[PDB]
């Protein structure tokens, strides 16, 4: 559920790194919309 | 009492362990020792807040005799230094402005 | 070896020697006559490094205003015996540790002993004062050696020209206090050397 | 209980030794030569006295 | 080779001896001391006079104590085991003269009053240094003014 | 068991070329304490007397972490990760660290002094190989601090090897310049020594080495 | 630890040919005293470019250094190594045997 508010340390949780590697704040990128206005600031 | 390890039966890392204890345990209760050094500041008034400081490092220094007591033991008793600042600083003239009465 | 010549007599009815087989114990006291005389030269060399001390401003125009002692002549020649009687004590115990130290004693004395001759007039260059100075740095040598090296000693304390006189005894003999003081600071240093 | 024998041991030993001394030098303090120079009795502190 | 305190350290050095093992565990002890004043110099150039006055203050400081520690422990323990401790000793007041002109790279001489006032602080118990600090000034006497 | 060796090798020189690394990016992550240093001062701040903190982290730092490696690793290879990357990013260090604000006149004395005390300690590791860094840079970031023309004309004819002497001596030409362009107030300046710099550029400093562009 | 999710390793970054290449020339004996300000200005400025320094960084200093333990970590593996490569690659004992 990673809005522009909640997409960083709620995507970084204990089991919420059943969300992808790369794909933590992408992780409605399993979705239409991917993480809406740049999904992918994190794995650089 | 933690570190008296003939070590280690863990043996995770091969002494070292318990940096990430009191690592975490001074992250935690750091922000929660923050406000409550913050809120809190003015509940930690310009008497023993010099005995808090004073036990407190005291207690920063005598650690292990260190072993990574840094952000809560630079940061936290510097901001108490700044606490002692501002309070002896409205405790300066502003409230020695009698003598400008 | 002579335990396995004399072993080795044993079936051997040969006689069990004619020591000239020893030659090659000769060959061996030649070694030994190599061996420690190796190292005993370059000690020796090492002392010849004495000579940088005490004859560059070592009683010199000396007033030597009673630091006791002040023996850089003796200080550092009996730090580097202390050294080499230091790291050679324990496997080599009663080698020339006490062989070596005697032979010290005696190239210290000899090379020491005719420094005071250039300086035979006995205030030089400033030396009034400091002939009882070189009468301590003098008198630290008794530490623990024996008795002909403290005969040259009291030779070479008789050297310069006063250094003739009794009063430089018995005056010697009243300052024997500030040698006292030496004898506690330093003390623990050379106490290896007793 | 054991804390308190700590802190007592440093804050009532310690640094009453520490700016006992120095004393001789003046600051320079509270740190590594004081660490160094105390150092003293009742340094015996952490062999059994929690553990 | 690991406890920063006393009590073991005193301890399992008598110990050591009482098994009749003391030339390894003097020098075993004195190599304690060397990583313990080793590690001390690891609290921290800020600025010069400061930082020799330190530095003098740790080592030597520290080397007096291990001379009380000796006497202490080495009870009896005759002159060759002294030695021992007099070879370890002008080890590490050589590798002070080197921790000075280690920057010398660039003084001024309450430095050197600092350090001579310690030195004589080796000789309350009796141990010249002083002239080897002499002939250090002797051949460093560029910025000593 | 070429192959094997071969590649054991092969983890020797990748784990000691990150510890290069690790050791140099520390050096150029230190470097921005000046990154910020709280504005550098314009022509003077005097006084201007010291130090700078996280160079005297960075002095820190580095004097332990050499401590440590000399503890553990063995002597050569840190000899030379240590040489070889500290004195190099010691001096691109200062190369792309010229690139920072209007400068100062005390303030020249004050960056002069922390970079000869960074070059106290990085010859505190090492001085009595070519600790030429000092020498390079003091002259040529002290050569930044030099305001004069000649000076600028007459050095880097027969010094500095000073390869980013686009910016260096744009730089340098930013610091006579850094002088010049407050040296008024509005304006702060009329660039009529900057005109003396226009030509200079052409002349002082695009008489850059025969290739005559700068 | 790359598998760069989600870290800007700014040394692995720094592991980058001809950089990385030439820095196993600067690797070779080391370098031999032709520590190239070329080489080392180019590739260790060159990703570092990016701020540069500069001026007003947008840049490290706990950007992304290793910690503390992994350099401890490191340090020891490579000492690990340098304890292998002695006794280990001693034996080839030519050719088979």
């Amino acid at each position: 559920t990673v809005q522009p508010e909640l997409l960083e340390s709620l995507t970084k949780e204990g089991h919420l790194a059943d969300i992808g590697r790369d794909i933590i704040q992408s992780y409605i990128s399993n979705r239409e919309d991917f993480n809406h206005d740049n999904f992918i600031n994190s794995v650089k | 009492d933690i570190n008296l390890n003939k070590a280690t039966e863990f043996i995770l890392v091969d002494n070292n362990y318990n940096s990430t204890n009191e690592f975490w345990d001074g992250l935690m209760d750091r922000l929660s020792p923050y406000l409550s050094y913050f809120i809190d500041e003015k509940l930690k008034t310009e008497e023993d807040m010099i005995k808090l400081k004073d036990f407190l490092c005291i207690y920063v220094a005598i650690l292990e005799n260190f072993k990574l007591n840094i952000e809560p033991l630079y940061k936290i008793l510097v901001s108490i230094f700044e606490k002692f600042c501002s309070v002896s600083l409205r405790a300066f003239d502003d409230e020695f402005q009698i003598l400008l009465n | 070896a002579f335990p396995n010549i004399l072993q080795y007599f044993d079936d051997a009815f040969e006689w069990n020697l004619a020591s000239k087989n020893l030659e090659l114990f000769s060959l061996l006291s030649k070694m030994e006559s190599s061996i420690f005389g190796n190292y005993l030269s370059d000690l020796k060399i090492n002392l010849r490094d004495t000579l940088e001390e005490k004859f560059h401003e070592i009683n010199w125009p000396m007033y030597t205003s009673n630091s006791f002692r002040v023996g850089d002549y003796i200080i550092e020649a009996l730090m580097i015996l202390i050294v080499v009687h230091s790291e050679c004590f324990r496997i080599g115990p009663q080698l020339i540790h006490k062989i070596l130290i005697e032979t010290q004693i005696f190239i210290a004395r000899y090379l020491f002993e005719a420094f005071k001759p250039y300086v035979g007039n006995l205030s030089n260059d400033g030396s009034l004062q400091i002939i009882v100075d070189l009468e301590f740095f003098q008198k630290v040598m008794g530490p623990l050696l024996e008795k002909d090296t403290e005969a040259t000693l009291r030779a070479c304390l008789q050297n310069c020209f006063q250094n003739d006189t009794n009063r430089l005894q018995k005056c010697i003999n009243e300052i024997n206090p500030i040698v006292s003081a030496n004898l506690k600071r330093t003390a623990i240093q050379f106490a290896a050397f007793s | 209980v054991g804390q308190e024998f700590v802190a007592i041991y440093e804050n009532e030993l310690l640094p009453q030794w520490l700016e006992t001394r120095s004393k001789m030098k003046l600051t320079n303090f509270k740190f590594n030569s004081p660490i160094e120079i105390s150092m003293r009795d009742e340094s015996f502190l952490a062999k059994l006295n929690l553990g | 080779l690991s406890s920063n305190e006393i009590v073991h350290l005193k301890s399992g050095t008598e110990n050591m001896i009482k098994l009749g093992l003391p030339e390894q565990a003097l020098d075993l002890f004195l190599q304690n001391r060397s990583n313990f004043i080793q590690d001390l110099i690891l609290q921290i150039v800020d600025n010069p006079t400061n930082y020799l006055t330190q530095l003098a203050v740790i080592r030597f400081q520290t080397i007096k104590k291990t001379v009380e520690d000796f006497q202490d422990i080495f009870k009896e323990l005759g002159a060759k085991i002294s030695s021992i401790l007099v070879d370890w000793c002008s080890d590490e007041v050589d590798n002070h003269f080197k921790l000075i002109d280690k920057q010398l790279l660039n003084l001024s001489p309450g430095s050197i009053k600092s350090s001579r006032k310690q030195i004589d602080g080796l000789k309350a118990v009796g141990l010249d240094f002083v002239y080897k600090l002499d002939e250090f000034i002797k051949k460093n006497s560029d910025k000593i003014r | 068991k070429f192959d094997e060796t071969i590649d054991g090798f092969k983890t020797l020189k990748f784990k000691l070329i990150t510890i290069l690394r690790f050791n140099i990016r520390a050096l150029c992550i230190y470097d921005i304490g000046s990154f910020f240093q709280n504005t550098k001062i314009w022509n003077m701040d005097v006084g201007s007397i010291e130090l700078d903190q996280n160079i005297a982290s960075l002095i820190s730092e580095l004097r332990r972490t050499e401590s440590k490696l000399k503890q553990q690793l063995p002597e050569k290879e840190k000899n030379s990760i240590f040489i070889g990357l500290d004195i190099v990013n010691n001096y691109a260090l200062i190369k792309g660290a010229k690139s920072i604000k209007v400068l100062n006149h005390n303030g020249i004395k004050k960056m002069l002094r922390n970079v000869n005390v960074l070059q106290h300690a990085y010859r505190n590791l090492s001085s009595e190989p070519s600790k030429i860094n000092m020498n390079v840079t003091m002259n040529f970031y002290s050569l930044c601090g030099s305001s004069e023309a000649e000076l600028f004309e007459y050095i880097k004819d027969n010094e500095l090897p000073h390869c980013s002497v686009e910016d260096l001596k744009t730089i340098l030409r930013l610091q006579f310049s850094e002088e010049m362009h407050r040296q008024l107030k509005r304006k702060e300046q009329s660039k009529e020594g900057a005109r003396t710099k226009i030509g200079k550029l052409k002349s002082k400093l695009n008489a850059v080495h025969t290739a005559n562009e700068k | 630890g790359t598998s760069d999710r989600h870290l800007t390793r700014k040394i692995i970054t720094a592991w980058l040919q001809n950089g990385i290449l030439m820095d196993q020339e600067q690797k070779i004996l080391n370098g031999d005293e032709t520590l190239f300000h070329e080489e080392s200005i180019e590739l260790f400025k060159e990703i570092p470019h990016f701020y540069q320094a500069g001026k007003g960084l947008s840049k490290s200093d706990l950007f992304n250094n290793l910690t503390l333990d992994t350099i401890l970590q490191f340090s020891a593996s490579v000492l690990w190594i340098l304890n292998w490569l002695p006794g280990l690659k001693k034996a080839i004992n030519i050719d088979e045997v």
